[PDB]
This record gives C-alpha cells, structure tokens and sequence, in this order.
C-alpha cells in the first residue's frame, strides 16, 4: 500500500481507473498464500493422502 | 555253450546333493508423496506481476 501511496503522492496518477487492476490482483494473490496455504509434515492429512 | 561271467561288487554311482533355497521377497511400491504444485504456481505469478 505504501508503494501505491508513494506513487500517488508523487503525482503520477497512473493507478487511476483500470490501471488499479495490478495492485488489486496482487493483494488477492498474497492473501491466498498467507491464510490458507498448506501445512508441513505435522499435518499428515493433506487432501491427496486422505 | 556259453562264456562265464561273475558279477563283481557294484561300482559307485554319482552322488546326488539336495539343496534348500528360500526365495527373496518382492519390493514394495513407494507410497504416494505429493507436492503442493498450486502454491509455487501462484508464487511465480505474484513475483511476475510486481
């Protein structure tokens, strides 16, 4: 968010309108990895083994 | 009239030697370990989108 904010403060205004799709998609991809993700050997019942 | 023939002590026949053999046990199929393929797929996209 700081990177997007820094560019906005500088006055580029490139993320206005559809350009914003780049930050938006990235923030979604990061969310998928940190919240669900996958467990290690301690969580033996990974979907393919069960 | 016939020729005489006296049977001597029998000559030694070739000795038979038995053998006890226990078969090897077949190999066991490696159980199905599985990689979290989707996780690394999202990764190269996020680093690429940056």
């Amino acid at each position: 968010g700081g990177m997007v904010a820094m560019v906005f403060a500088s006055g580029s205004h490139v993320f206005g309108g559809i350009g914003s799709i780049f930050p938006l998609f990235m923030m979604v991809g990061i969310m998928m990895m940190m919240f669900r993700g996958m467990g290690g050997g301690q969580q033996q019942m990974s979907r393919p083994k069960l | 009239m016939k020729r005489g023939f006296a049977r001597p002590t029998p000559e030694k026949p070739p000795v038979i030697k038995p053998e006890n053999i226990v078969l090897s046990t077949p190999l066991s199929i490696p159980p199905p370990e599985g990689k979290p393929w989707w996780l690394i797929v999202v990764g190269v996209v996020v680093v690429g989108l940056l």
